[PDB]
């Protein structure tokens, strides 16, 4: 999915 | 080597955290040490100090959305969320202003449209209407009680929040709410329950049918507040970030602040708790950090959103995520 915990 | 999200080991209930201040506004400290300090002053259940769970520790290592879940109970659903816009210095410097050197005309608009909105306002505005909602469900023991005192004080002061659809998720943001319905929380007694308030940080160009003006430097029309309410339509927030303007920058997507439910009057003077980025000590991004952030230093914001909304949701009463007063650092 679109992936969480700020990783740009 | 992984770059994999680790949960934070469990933090005995008597272990007092290392000491940290703000500098400049902003006070930080390692996750494993705010678990620590969350522990001892966030953690009480009818005044009854507990472990942070092996559960909320999983939530809290996603990053900025895991203080925000942890305090909550919830993922966040940004259902009720509000916001101010100045209408008309957005129309005046639009047919008065001109792109600076370096801007195209959809990248001025883009900002002209963000530097529109009016974040004090916006989080003034949820402070108003939370208000009105804690009058109303202090003495109303189900839910029907609940509505017809927030109608009534809405009518009486003339709020257009009052015309609201009885299924908008204004009016169903209690009913909504998954531990209002938990016998171990509001038990469907609005009484058991606080309206509590953070906030969200997101980009406005997530139509991915859209031009790639609008992904690169925003749309100008999405994620405004209907006028009267100040209502922020996050129906169409999908959690995309801002589109790179060139090959190798990166942009995250969106941050989230836990305000809570703080008496003080001075915006200025709440502080906003969030989270850098999910927890990989062992990893590239490395450990995650909690962040304790003045109003103002909140929202200032980044490039990475040109948004804001401060949502309102409600928790029980018997917690204690969200205290009178919250204090930057230790001790």
């Amino acid at each position: 999915d679109i992936p969480i915990g700020s990783k740009m | 080597d992984s770059d994999d999200r680790v949960t934070p080991p469990a933090e005995p209930l008597d272990r007092m955290p290392d000491p940290y201040r703000p500098s400049y506004g902003r006070a930080e400290t390692v996750v494993n040490n705010y678990i620590r300090k969350w522990q001892q002053v966030y953690s009480h259940r009818d005044g009854r100090k507990q472990q942070m769970t092996e559960e909320q520790r999983e939530w809290l290592s996603y990053g900025c959305v895991g203080v925000t879940w942890v305090n909550s109970g919830q993922y966040p659903t940004n259902r009720l969320a509000f916001a101010s816009f100045d209408e008309d210095r957005f129309k005046n410097e639009l047919k008065n202003g001109r792109p600076r050197s370096g801007e195209t005309r959809a990248e001025f608009e883009g900002r002209v449209a963000k530097e529109s909105f009016d974040e004090e306002k916006g989080f003034q505005r949820a402070r108003e209407v939370a208000s009105v909602m804690n009058r109303a469900l202090e003495n109303a023991h189900d839910e029907s009680a609940y509505l017809d005192n927030l109608k009534k004080e809405l009518a009486n002061g003339n709020d257009a929040l009052r015309n609201e659809d009885a299924r908008s998720p204004f009016y169903s943001a209690l009913r909504n709410t998954p531990s209002f319905k938990e016998r171990n929380g509001g038990n469907h007694d609005p009484s058991r329950m606080k309206a509590v308030i953070y906030s969200k940080h997101f980009w406005s160009g997530q139509d991915r049918s859209s031009s790639a003006d609008k992904r690169k430097y925003g749309d100008p029309d999405a994620f405004r507040p209907a006028p009267g309410t100040g209502l922020v339509d996050m129906s169409r927030d999908r959690n995309i970030p801002r589109s790179p303007t060139s090959p190798g920058e990166g942009f995250v997507n969106f941050d989230y602040g836990w305000f809570g439910a703080q008496t003080e009057a001075d915006a200025d003077k709440t502080v906003w708790t969030h989270g850098n980025h999910y927890h990989a000590p062992n990893g590239s991004l490395g450990a995650m950090h909690v962040y304790e952030s003045k109003f103002r230093n909140w929202s200032e914001g980044y490039s990475d959103f040109d948004r804001g909304a401060y949502v309102i949701t409600f928790i029980p009463k018997s917690w204690n995520t969200a205290p009178d007063k919250v204090k930057q650092g230790w001790p």
